[PDB]
């Protein structure tokens, strides 16, 4: 983001922005918290079904809005509704970040 | 404090192209003597390293089980394949009379008069995890009264 | 001679990693004052140092401004741009002037000025690389113990001071030790020690941790309290994310190998360790260990917690000179009052016959019913007059007129308090003796009374410390009110 | 020294161990300067108060 | 004298008198000597009892105010 960004190899300095775009989005909002989480709100439980499993492993209470093909069985906190229209991630997106300001006071 | 014990060490073995290659696995115990209990496996290619990385996820298996003054509840079956361990609580059997990979296990979690025999084929990484199953579901009369009658006397007298 | 001025340029912009423009404009201004203290009037001087021979040109500087403070050194905008229409307000005017002659006096002054450039470029990115050190735990060596304070040299020119204060108790450096210390604060003192050292604060307890205990550094262990009597003992509140993990045994490691490295290097402090509960009541159990907590009795209002323990227990809970209960306070922020199930259960019992003798005199109720009242959990005059009118209603045998005249004789009984106060000294005295004290309304003299400040007299005993509490008094307006007061009282 | 150089560091020259001093003149007597004669050998540079 | 180099601090005075003391930037007890009662008087937080202390601890040193 500043410095060396051309300062030995050009080729190799567009590797290493290579390196970061693909690392930006795997590693995106996760290098603002440090350590592990509290909770875990899952959109889909079919589809993320491995970190309910890693999360089931430690102790950490998740959120999932289950479809009808998944298994409510790891998930504490349930919720049924559908989960593959845009409007209707909008809603329970929607709901969980107005709440979650309320709760930060 | 965590009181760690370890069982047995074994040289298994993988081939390959060039040869065999060993390795050490080496199945431990810890417990703290008052009711928590766990077992952890580990392997690794050199034996410090396999009893080492054996207690470290023995730490994180610990399990509670529910016990009154060095000794069972009640009488409980234990399967786990091939590995039918027998547990009798004997209110004061004066000592923990059991076989080995027994011995260990109801030491460190606490229990000092069960009397105990393991039935089918005694192999101790199967026994260890025979135990631990007839431990976990063995139960207080605690829950057993709030769950049934509802009342903690007359559920035993 | 030419190429010599690049080589030393190239020869230091390479070992302090400085900018070259930084070392030029700093010579440039050391030529400058060099060349100023050459001739015995004040001068003005620019010096200007080309960037590729080395070579130096000298000026009589004229700082163009608007008016004119000194004719020696400033010229007026009309004046400058009579020379050269460029020129604008803050530019200089030149002076073909004989540069001064590098001699050794001069070469002392760069090197100087060098130096000086070099603590505020070299120093100062260092001390920007070494964030973490500023905060963390850094390691110097005794370069001077004073009554005071003790100079620590950190290399590369730093000095860092830990103060008395700053020190534990029965630590005795000698020149040469090797100490560490937390860097708590950078001030801007370059020349001598800017930065300020503690090893007394808890800062320097919750960095130990962090360095022995892996658990911490990787944030799956976090401290969130920490309270500390320096040299004698802590207390540290911990909490873990991850349910398999013991936060206590993570700190403790194998045997207290751990907590005994921290404890080592405080002096041999003692430390306990606590969970950190989210509930008050339960954190403040966990913080009187190893002291057995019996019961717990939680005031809000007052942010103040009972603790009743075993007669057996009360000494281990109070701990010697208060040290357990002071600390446990601390780490919580909750004022800790400890005593035994038999004096919590009098001092119950008297609280609940002075409330049952303030309702029985100021609601007109009987001793039964303002025992009920009690029971229920009403303590207050204010409770009774303000809580909402459900809460009054649940209560067994209050009807809807009778909870309503109750908050009507709690409010007239209320509201007859102040108007006592005021009829005897509140609007009467403290609005005419006490009035007199320089800045007294209605309002302040009705605050001062309700501290028990009736009189002129009363108010010119008082300390600043005193009345700071009272909204709407700062300690300006209070010191000089108590000058008014004692004015009239001890000098009228 | 290395710091024989710090003239260098500001100029330059050689090295700086050859004793840089004035000749100074001794004490005894006052007075006041009433003239001065310089006499300079052709082919020198005349300075500027000659 | 080497006694005026010392902190107020040293003179065994109430908690009161000594954090009165400090918080006018009083810190010798060659800056004390100097001040006079009735500038003491008008510090904040300085009563009668705690001047009346001052002078006694003074007076077992043999100081006065005003020096």
């Amino acid at each position: 983001q500043d410095g060396t960004f051309d300062k030995l190899t050009k080729k190799e300095a567009l590797m290493r922005t290579r390196e970061l775009e693909k690392l930006e989005n795997s590693l995106g909002g996760i290098k603002d918290m440090g350590g592990l989480p509290d909770a875990l709100f899952v959109i889909d439980a079919d589809h993320e079904h491995i970190a309910i499993k890693e999360a089931n492993n430690l102790g950490i209470p998740v959120f999932a809005i289950v479809d009808t093909n998944s298994d409510p069985d790891g998930v504490d906190f349930v919720i049924p509704g559908n989960d593959d229209a845009i409007r209707a991630v909008t809603l329970y997106l929607g709901a969980v970040a107005a709440t979650v300001r309320e709760g930060r006071s | 404090e965590l009181q760690e014990k370890l069982i047995a060490v074994n040289r298994v073995s993988k081939t390959v192209k060039g040869g065999r290659i060993f390795s050490f696995t080496a199945l431990t115990v810890v417990g703290d003597g008052n009711g928590r209990v766990g077992f952890g496996y580990g392997k690794a290619r050199e034996v410090p390293a396999a009893i080492q990385k054996a207690m470290e996820k023995a730490r994180r298996n610990m399990i509670n089980v529910a016990l009154n003054n060095g000794t069972l509840q009640h009488p409980v079956k234990g399967v786990h394949t091939g590995s039918r361990v027998f547990m009798q609580p004997a209110s004061e059997g004066t000592g923990i009379i059991a076989g080995g990979a027994m011995r260990a296990v109801l030491e460190v979690a606490g229990v000092h008069n069960v009397l105990a025999k393991a039935y089918g084929s005694t192999n101790p990484i199967n026994v260890v995890r025979a135990t631990i199953d007839g431990l976990e579901n063995m139960n207080s009369p605690e829950m057993v009264a709030a769950k049934r009658g509802k009342s903690v006397e007359e559920i035993l007298g | 001679m030419n190429k010599e001025i690049l080589a030393v340029v190239e020869a230091v912009s390479n070992e302090k990693a400085l900018p070259r423009e930084k070392i030029f404009e700093a010579l440039e201004s050391a030529l400058a004052t060099a060349t100023k203290k050459k001739y015995e009037q004040e001068i003005d001087v620019r010096v200007q140092i080309d960037r590729k021979s080395g070579d130096f040109d000298t000026f009589r500087r004229w700082l163009v401004v608007d008016e004119v403070t000194q004719p020696t050194k400033e010229i007026t905008l009309e004046a400058a741009r009579y020379e050269d229409e460029s020129l604008n307000l803050g530019d200089y005017v030149e002076d073909q002037i004989e540069s001064v002659t590098f001699d050794r006096i001069t070469t002392q002054t760069a090197k100087q000025v060098i130096v000086q450039k070099v603590r505020e470029a070299e120093r100062a990115m260092v001390v920007d690389q070494f964030r973490e050190h500023e905060g963390e735990i850094i390691t110097g060596v005794v370069k001077k113990v004073n009554r005071d304070n003790i100079s620590l040299d950190l290399g590369n020119n730093a000095e860092a001071v830990i103060l008395r204060e700053d020190m534990l108790p029965r630590e005795n450096f000698r020149p040469g030790d090797r100490v560490r210390g937390v860097l708590y604060s950078v001030r801007p003192e370059a020349r001598g020690a800017q930065l300020f050292v503690t090893r007394s604060k808890p800062e320097m307890l919750i960095e130990l941790f962090r360095i022995e205990v892996p658990e911490i550094g990787e944030e799956v262990i976090e401290i969130k309290a920490a309270a500390r009597d320096p040299g004698s003992r802590a207390k540290i509140a911990v909490k873990t994310n991850d349910k398999r993990i013991d936060p206590v045994g993570a700190c403790v490691g194998m045997r207290g190998a751990r907590v005994q490295a921290v404890s080592t290097e405080l002096g041999g402090e003692r430390i306990d360790i606590v969970l950190w509960d989210d509930n008050p009541a339960q954190f403040v159990i966990n913080a009187m260990a190893p002291a057995d907590v019996a019961s717990i009795v939680v005031d809000e209002d007052k942010h103040t917690m009972d603790i009743a323990v075993e007669a057996g227990n009360l000494a281990q809970a109070i701990g010697r000179n208060g040290q357990n209960v002071r600390l446990a306070s601390q780490l919580s922020g909750w004022e800790l009052n400890v005593m035994t199930v038999d004096d919590l259960q009098a001092k119950h019992q008297a609280e609940a016959h002075a409330a049952i003798d303030t309702f029985t005199k100021y609601l007109d109720i009987d001793e039964d019913f303002a025992t009920v009242l009690v029971e229920e959990g009403f303590s207050t005059l204010e409770e009774l007059a303000y809580v909402p009118m459900k809460e009054l209603l649940e209560i067994e045998g209050l009807d809807e007129p009778t909870v309503e005249a109750l908050r009507e004789r709690a409010k007239n009984a209320l509201a007859t308090i102040a108007q006592a106060q005021e009829e005897s000294l509140g609007d009467n005295k403290p609005a005419d003796d006490l009035l007199n004290l320089e800045g007294v309304d209605r309002d302040l003299a009705f605050k001062l009374a309700a501290r028990g400040v009736c009189t002129l007299e009363d108010l010119a005993e008082q300390g600043i410390d005193d009345l700071a509490d009272i909204e709407g008094l700062t300690d300006e307006k209070a010191g000089a009110l108590i000058m008014a007061a004692r004015n009239i009282c001890w000098f009228g | 020294t290395p710091e024989e150089k710090l003239l260098r560091a500001i100029f330059g020259e050689k090295a700086s161990d050859v004793k840089d001093s004035s000749l100074r003149v001794p004490n005894g007597v006052s007075g006041t300067v009433i003239d001065v004669q310089v006499f300079t050998r052709d082919g020198v540079e005349k300075d500027k108060r000659a | 004298d080497p006694i005026l180099l010392r902190p107020v601090d040293d003179l065994e005075l109430t908690v009161r008198s000594a954090n009165c003391l400090k918080a006018e930037a009083i810190h010798y007890i060659g800056d004390l000597v100097q001040r006079t009662e009735v500038e003491l008087l008008k510090t904040p937080n300085l009563g009668k009892k705690s001047l009346t202390e001052i002078k006694d601890v003074l007076a077992s040193r043999g100081l006065s105010l005003g020096m």
